[PDB]
C-alpha cells in the first residue's frame, strides 16, 4: 500500500474523530496537535489506522511525526 | 501464606490549582481539562518537600501503632522520581521524624512511576521469604513537581504533588495481595525523563503509546500466568497509574476493543462501573508520579462498592519503562477501615489557589531548588495557606543548613 493510499485512511479516521473537519481540506503538512485533536485522540487515530491495515507491531513504532504526511511515510514504512 | 497492605494513608497536598482556571489563564477552552477528565492538582509549597509529604502520608499509620508493632517495621523504602541527594535516600528523614526503630533497612528506590509498585513488591517479598517472621515494612511513594521558572511546560496541567504511605505485612487488613500474579514488562525508551534536577522533559504522544503497548503487554505476561484469567470477569475493578484520567479511559478502551471485542456502549458502561471509581481521588490531585496507582487503588476502595469482597486489578507504568500489573482483594472488612481514613474530607480542605498565587508560588519555588546549601523558609508566604495548615500536626521543611534538612511540626 502507498503513502498516499494511507494518508487517505489518516484523514478518514480523524474526520471520524473530528466530525467539525468532514469538509475541510487536509494538507500533508497540517498536524494532529494544530487540528487540534486532544492527546488521547491522537493515539486514537494511530490505533485505528494500524487496525485498519492490520498492522499488528507495538505502538511506539508509529510516534515521532510532526504532520500527517510524515505519520504516512512512517506506516507505509511497515 | 497471606500478605499485603495492612494500612494505607494517603497525603493530597496542602494546596491545589483548578485546571479550569490553567485554561482560563491561557485562554483554552474550560471544556478542554474536562474532556481529559482533569480537575485539580495539588501543588506543593516552598516549606514542603517530598520528606515532609511522606511523613505526612504516613503518621496517621505509625500513630495507630502499638510500640511493639512500630517496631516491627525493619524496612523502610521511600519511592520517588524527586529526591533530594544523589546518595541519601529520604528514608533517614523519614525514620527520624516517624520515630521508627533503628533495626531498620532503610532505602530509595527510582524507576519513574513504577518505583511505588516495585517498592511494594519488594516488601511484598521480605514477608514472603520469611527470613524474620513479624516483620512488617513501611513503603512511601511521594512526589513533587518542583518546576522553576520550558521543557517541563508539556506537563504543567497534570504534574502533581502527593505521597501515599503502605504498611505491608502477613495481616493485610486493607489488601490481600495474589501472591505470583504479576506480569511486568518493559525496555528502553526516551519518552520522558528528569534528566535535570527540578525539570521534566518528555514527548507525551510517545508516552503515551507506550503505555499502551505496555497496558497490553504485561496484563498478557499476567495472563500467561494465571491460567483461565478474563479482563472483564476475573477484576471488579482497575486501578492504573493516571497521568491524567482520558489516558486511562482511552487505555481501558483498546483493552476491552482487543480482550473482549466489546461494543463502544458496553466498554463506557464497564469503564463507569469499574475504573471511574479509582478515577475521583486521582482527578483532585493530578499525577502523583509512583503514589498514582496507590491513591487510585485508595479511591476505589472509597468509592466502590465491597458488600462483598471485590478483586482489584492494579496496572503500573513508569516512563523510561517499566510496567506491571497484579491483583489482589478488599473485604468489607477492610474498605469500612479504609473509610475511616477520611480522605475525600482531607482533599476537601486543602486551599484552592488563584492564579496569581500560583504563578508566584513557582516564582518562590527556586529558594528550595536542588542543591540548595542555606535556606530558611518563611511560613507567612501566602498567609491564607498557613491558617489552612497550622494546628493540624502537618509536618512543614523549615530550613536547609549546610546541607541538612530540618523539619517542623506546624
Ligand atoms: P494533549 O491533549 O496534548 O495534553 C497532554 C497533557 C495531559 C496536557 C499533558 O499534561 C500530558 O500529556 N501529561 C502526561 C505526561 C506524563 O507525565 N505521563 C505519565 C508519566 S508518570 C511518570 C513520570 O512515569
Amino acid at each position: 500500500m502507498s503513502k498516499e493510499q494511507v494518508l487517505k485512511i489518516i484523514k478518514k479516521y480523524t474526520r471520524e474523530i473530528a466530525p467539525e473537519l468532514e469538509d475541510s481540506p487536509l494538507e500533508p503538512t497540517d498536524s494532529l496537535k494544530k487540528l487540534g485533536i486532544d492527546s488521547v485522540n491522537r493515539a486514537e487515530i494511530i490505533m485505528m489506522v494500524m487496525e485498519d491495515l492490520s498492522l499488528n507491531i507495538p505502538r511506539i513504532e508509529l510516534a515521532g511525526a510532526k504532520n500527517i504526511g510524515e505519520l504516512a511515510d512512517l506506516f507505509a514504512a511497515k | 501464606q497471606q500478605v499485603g497492605i495492612e494500612a494505607l494513608s494517603v497525603y493530597g497536598g496542602a494546596a491545589q490549582l483548578e485546571l479550569r482556571k490553567l485554561a482560563q489563564a491561557r485562554q483554552l477552552d474550560i471544556s478542554r481539562f474536562d474532556n481529559l477528565m482533569m480537575k485539580e492538582k495539588a501543588v506543593s509549597l516552598p516549606y514542603e518537600d517530598p520528606v515532609s509529604y511522606a511523613v505526612n502520608a504516613a503518621k496517621p499509620i505509625i500513630d495507630r501503632l502499638s510500640d511493639a508493632d512500630k517496631q516491627r517495621i525493619e524496612m523502610v523504602i521511600t519511592c520517588s522520581e524527586s529526591g533530594i541527594d544523589f546518595g541519601k535516600s529520604m528514608s533517614t528523614y523519614i525514620q527520624e521524624y516517624l520515630g521508627l526503630s533503628r533495626n531498620c533497612r532503610m532505602f530509595e528506590l527510582k524507576q519513574a512511576s513504577y518505583s511505588g509498585t516495585a517498592g511494594l513488591q519488594m516488601a511484598i517479598n521480605l514477608i514472603l521469604s520469611q527470613t524474620f517472621p513479624g516483620a512488617k515494612a513501611l513503603v512511601i511513594a511521594t512526589d513533587i513537581s518542583r518546576f522553576l521558572v520550558y521543557d517541563w511546560s508539556f506537563a504543567e496541567p497534570s504534574s502533581g504533588a502527593g505521597a501515599v504511605a503502605l504498611l505491608v505485612s502477613d495481616t493485610p487488613h486493607i489488601f490481600q495481595i495474589d501472591v505470583g500474579c504479576n506480569g511486568y514488562y518493559g525496555y528502553e525508551v526516551m519518552d520522558t525523563c528528569r534528566p535535570n534536577p527540578d525539570s521534566e522533559a518528555g514527548d507525551a504522544d510517545l508516552s503515551l503509546l507506550s503505555y499502551l503497548d505496555c497496558c497490553e503487554n504485561a496484563y498478557r505476561h499476567y495472563q500467561n500466568r494465571v491460567e483461565g484469567v478474563d479482563y472483564r470477569e476475573s477484576f471488579d475493578y482497575l486501578s492504573f497509574h493516571t497521568p491524567f484520567g482520558g489516558m486511562v479511559k482511552g487505555a481501558h478502551r483498546n483493552m476491552m476493543r482487543r480482550l473482549k471485542r466489546a461494543k463502544p456502549a458496553e466498554i463506557e458502561a464497564d469503564f463507569q462501573r469499574r475504573v471511574m471509581p479509582g478515577l475521583v481521588y486521582c482527578q483532585q490531585v493530578g499525577n502523583i508520579m509512583g503514589a498514582t496507582l496507590f491513591l487510585s487503588l485508595a479511591s476505589t476502595i472509597d468509592n466502590g462498592d465491597f458488600s462483598t469482597p471485590r478483586r482489584i486489578g492494579m496496572f503500573s507504568y513508569g516512563s523510561g519503562c517499566c510496567s506491571e500489573f497484579y491483583s489482589g482483594v478488599v473485604t468489607p472488612e477492610g474498605a469500612a477501615i479504609a473509610a475511616q481514613q477520611g480522605i475525600s474530607a482531607q482533599l476537601a480542605d486543602r486551599y484552592s489557589l488563584s492564579m496569581e498565587e500560583y504563578e508566584q508560588l513557582l516564582y518562590h519555588s527556586s529558594a528550595v531548588a536542588f542543591g540548595t546549601r542555606n535556606v530558611t523558609l518563611d511560613y507567612q508566604l501566602f498567609p491564607g495557606v498557613w491558617k489552612k495548615i497550622a494546628g493540624k500536626g502537618r509536618l512543614v521543611l523549615k530550613a536547609i543548613k549546610e546541607f541538612h534538612r530540618k523539619y517542623e511540626w506546624v
